[PDB]
């Protein structure tokens, strides 16, 4: 909470940021140190003007400088490798907010030359932009669940849960192996487990001689109210806290079952500031959960193929081995269960009386979509495949016409 | 030309499902929701370019030999997995697998692929294989019978514990690209 | 750092007792007695003896876990000023446990009058509670959650949610206006304002020209497992994180409808220590909700009501009046929707098709155990009635077999009583 | 020991939304709907709890037969009205009174105002005016009160909930004499 004591921190992070290839971090690192150096020229009065709040269309995140207990061209300065980092992040977006005050600073010198390099620096930003915007080129990162356990072995990190924000697409083979070494050297080797349970861990559960590390994966979370923004994949990872995940219980006890006793549980994570930060983990502060029962799974997972299906059917170029891989997993099951097992566990007359009219309806009408998106699927095979692979689509029509039978004769009524 | 087609084949039990669906979904076994449906899709980077890597997931049993090889059509690259604590999927591999990709598809590569490795360390599992007079199949047995059945490469992994598995794909990859 | 921590106990323990909040200065004593007990353990100074550290406390509040991250004689005074807390905030109960630790080190002296004295103070502990048990006389406090939304207002309390222990029987008022005016002083009288819906707010329908006050009436929540074990007033209130509070919605998005499309939102909170704690609120961790369907909704209602019911008949003395509420209240329904309500909607033969075999069929228990639970209250009022209820109690009988004669038609089954 | 209290007026001034506010402890956005009829709720009285006993009744007139049924062991009566509607206090005067008063001479009774959130209403306030109406003031309802021998007059909001508390901490006194 000291002015230099805090800036040498941030600006210490800032290049270890950089070395490890977290290069958002690194840049909140340096929008975080100009936010205060403003802060601290506005209370030792210096007359942008309104201290840290200048830069909160970067993040918000920045409110943490005003706990505070030097001058224009270094505060410009730092806005400079805010930039850089920005650049190096794919983060183009920000990059205008960043310059337009700094673009204040040169209109009052008259360095026409300065303006037009700040214009036009904000030019190939938007460029840029507009050339990989919504093109899934950008990898922002992966984010990962991780809560430490073990009073006797971890300082700090005991107890605590993190969302730890992983590069590119670090899968979760790597963050665990990695988190797992990193812990078997300061506690031993012997004495540390990875929890794969992606439920709260109980700590009386635990062994008290053991030091354990939970990993799971999580999403950025979004509900339909949200979705008005969050319309880009740079807009998908800028100024989160909410992250999701699922996990698999049976109405008997156990994780997995048939599919008329499985159901699953939804988590949301929330973290105490937003990403990106000055650091790649923040905090868990709170949990949301809610669950499903076997019918809901079901309506949910058949609302998901149909939107799968309709969504490469619907492609400029419709890609040919990504439609045969959904179809021939829906019309031709052979290894899993089959759609139709949710159809003889929910649609069937006798077992469709122990479930709510409307859930039973409600699968009803998904199961008809079902049936038009194999479909439609089916005929964007046909104006697609060659010479060898006809038996193949005679084989996956056979199995979709034997679906819609079983399936008329489930529900009782023609489906075409 | 955006797509790898990826078709996995062997013995029941081996955890070939499993084995996939820990990949794609980046979960552990015990966390994922069981799904109805086959086959299995990730985004895979080349070069900065988006790939999908499609896996198509086959049932290994004798009632499913008929239609199964109207899968290999347009296959990149085929993993060949047997349990390395099964002798019985692994000699599959020598006297089934391998040469019924190898008459459909002979000019497609394959991986031979040994799963739940972790196993091969477990008391209850090497003991219940003692009283069945048979023993583990050892990494350097397996990479002998890769090297004699032409196969690109042999690749270990556990799902359980991930140990190896993401460099099962990376080879599989490596290889859908000739 | 041990000492900074002791300072906080000490000085938190005394501003709860200046403000009469003695649960809390209670626990703040017995966490100086683990924090004091595991500083000497680490060094080396030698169930439920000080020896072992904090875990001797465990059986009192497991919070006292987290002081695990001088003589012997200041150990016993912590505890002393423990009890004499404990004593008047009326958490009798605890008593015995406080002093299992003092009377391991007396044992130890053989201080054999002191060892009288504390078996003694046990002694009346439980003669006090002997005389109060689940009389109501006690009022360990209401609870609330309370949320705080305001970017540009809040310090740390902003994006938070807490569960605040109010004394005695706050209502929700008094807790929304005191939280009001306390805010509208550290800020602009016209930029607080009191969000009432209960569900869970979504930042962005806000508008970030106010500050908003979140305030819910929550209760102690238990699980069918856990009532055994919640026998009492004070186990009600007693080493407790899960606090519950129902929304209602209806199947179209609304909040209230028809008994056929009313639905009701559970949400069980938890905090992160259990009260009574060192501190008058805590945060909520953690949260989890399910959703009633109508019949559902029916089901619980109508259980609530039977279970009512059979306590009211089955009490040392029967409050009359009481009785009386109740059973008016179910057979002669003339305001609101009345049981019957319930039993049309879910239980005539072509809406029954509407839900779930097992559902429609417990509902048909349940309305057959307040036919009975009905008629007992009839048997047992009319043992209590002057001459002035004789026409009144007559009129409730009347009422009793006219909805019999509507839930045998409903239920195409003769329902006696 | 509970405390017996009836409930009278006509529809629609708020009788059971007032109840069930206090009762339940809510918002009125937020309160379950019940299919039961009254009301319990536990109250302080100087460090003493009481419990208060809340017997709805139906105002309309098809009940006037049988709602004074509802009248013995009656420990103290609550008429109301709704401060916006004029005759559900002109009305307090022409037959509720008279009833309570008629069937339990000696019991205690206060006057309750009602819906006093919507006398500081704009919309509310102009809908009156062209009616030739204005709300009735605390001051005339305070003089009534005096007039029939009431215990007091009080107001209140569900609303608001400001008021709201008073209303039943004066009946609970009044019906400790
Ligand atoms: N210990 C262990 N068990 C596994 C592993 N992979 C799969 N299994 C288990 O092996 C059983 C069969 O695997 P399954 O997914 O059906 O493989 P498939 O029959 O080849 O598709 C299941 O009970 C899995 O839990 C692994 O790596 N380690
Ligand atoms: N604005 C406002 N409306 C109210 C208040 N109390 C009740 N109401 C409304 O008045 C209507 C009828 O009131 P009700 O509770 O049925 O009173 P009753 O008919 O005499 O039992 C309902 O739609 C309520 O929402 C209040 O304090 N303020």
């Amino acid at each position: 909470s000291t002015p230099e004591l805090r800036r040498t921190w941030l600006e210490s992070m800032a290049k270890i940021h950089a070395r490890n290839g977290d290069l958002s971090e690194a840049a909140m690192c340096y929008i975080h140190i100009a936010a205060l150096i403003a802060e601290y020229l506005k209370r030792k009065g210096y007359w942008f003007s309104m201290g840290w709040p200048a830069f909160l269309s970067i993040t918000p995140n920045i409110k943490e400088e005003g706990a505070m207990k030097y001058n224009e061209n270094i505060l410009v300065e730092q806005l400079y490798m805010c930039v850089e980092f920005l650049w190096k992040s794919e983060r183009y977006e920000l990059i205008a907010d960043v310059n337009k005050p700094i673009i204040a600073v040169f209109e009052k010198q008259r360095d026409f030359k300065k303006l037009s390099d700040l214009y036009y620096d904000i030019h190939r930003s938007y460029l840029k932009v507009a050339e990989v915007v919504n093109s899934e080129k950008r990898l922002f990162g992966r984010y990962y669940r991780v809560a430490f356990y073990g009073q006797g072995f971890f300082e700090e990190e005991e107890g605590k849960e993190y969302i730890y924000k992983e590069p590119k697409l670090t899968g979760l083979s790597e963050i665990s192996q990695r988190l797992l070494k990193l812990y078997a050297d300061k506690f031993g080797a012997d004495n540390v487990k990875i929890i794969q349970d992606s439920n709260k861990v109980n700590p009386k559960d635990l062994d008290p001689k053991y030091a354990y590390i939970q990993v799971t994966y999580v999403t950025p979370f979004f509900e339909e109210k949200e979705i008005e923004d969050r319309k880009t994949d740079f807009e998908m990872h800028h100024n989160i806290n909410r992250f999701v995940f699922e996990t698999p219980f049976t109405l008997s006890g156990k994780k997995h079952g048939g599919v008329a006793e499985q159901c699953k549980r939804r988590t949301i994570l929330t973290t105490s500031h937003l990403f990106p930060y000055v650091k790649k983990r923040i905090q868990v502060i709170s949990q949301s959960s809610t669950e499903l029962n076997p019918i809901e799974v079901a309506i949910d997972e058949m609302s998901k193929k149909v939107s799968e299906l309709n969504q490469l059917c619907t492609m400029e170029e419709v890609d040919m081995i990504r439609l045969q891989l959904k179809l021939q997993g829906s019309v031709s099951v052979k290894v899993n269960a089959g759609p139709m097992a949710y159809a003889r566990a929910f649609l069937e007359e006798t077992n469709a009386k122990k479930y709510p009219d409307n859930q039973v309806k409600l699968l009803k009408e998904i199961f008809r979509q079902f049936a038009d998106a194999c479909g439609q699927a089916l005929d964007v095979n046909e104006r697609l495949i060659k010479e060898d692979q006809l038996e193949y689509q005679e084989e996956l029509r056979s199995h979709y016409k034997d679906m819609l039978s079983e399936l008329s004769t489930v529900m009782n009524e023609q489906i075409t | 030309m955006q797509t790898i087609k990826c078709v996995v084949v062997g013995d029941g039990a081996v955890g070939k499902t499993c084995l996939l669906i820990s990949y794609t979904t980046n979960k552990f076994p015990s966390e994922y929701v069981p799904t109805v449906f086959d086959n299995y899709a990730v985004t895979v980077m080349i070069g900065g370019e988006p790939y999908t890597l499609g896996l198509f997931d086959t049932a290994g049993q004798e009632d499913y030999d008929r239609l199964r090889p109207l899968s290999y059509p347009q296959t990149d690259v085929f993993l060949v997995c047997f349990s390395v604590v099964s002798p019985s999927s692994f000699e599959n591999v020598k006297e089934k697998w391998v040469p019924e990709i190898t008459h459909h598809c002979p000019k497609t590569p394959f991986l031979l692929v040994g799963t739940q490795i972790d196993l091969r360390d477990d008391p209850s599992t090497i003991e219940k294989l003692a009283k069945n007079k048979q023993k583990p199949i050892t990494p350097e047995t397996a990479e002998k019978l890769a090297r004699d059945l032409k196969a690109v490469k042999y690749v270990e992994c556990s799902a359980l514990t991930q140990k190896g598995l993401k460099n099962v794909f990376d080879e599989a990859i490596l290889a859908a690209l000739e």
